[PDB]
């Protein structure tokens, strides 16, 4: 019956931060495990 | 021809070192799968 939200910038900032963290984790996912290669 | 008689005469340490260097170069290069070139 209430609790209205009129702000959207923090949500977009958090979404962008989560996307950047996921991209970083996917980029560093290659060099992991005993069967991994090296980067140049 | 005869070769071993008096034609060609080469040592073995040079060939061993060359083979070891070639193996090390083939090992240190095959473990590469990504390159990151930064802009100056």
């Amino acid at each position: 019956k209430g609790a209205y939200q009129d702000r959207d910038k923090p949500a977009q900032i958090r979404f962008s931060n989560i996307s950047a963290a996921k991209a970083v984790a996917d980029a560093i996912r290659t060099s992991l495990g005993p069967k991994g290669m090296d980067k140049m | 021809r005869d070769n071993k008689q008096a034609g060609v005469f080469e040592p073995t340490i040079v060939k061993v070192k060359s083979l070891k260097f070639a193996t090390e170069a083939a090992i240190t290069i095959l473990r590469i799968d990504d390159l990151i070139k930064l802009h100056p």
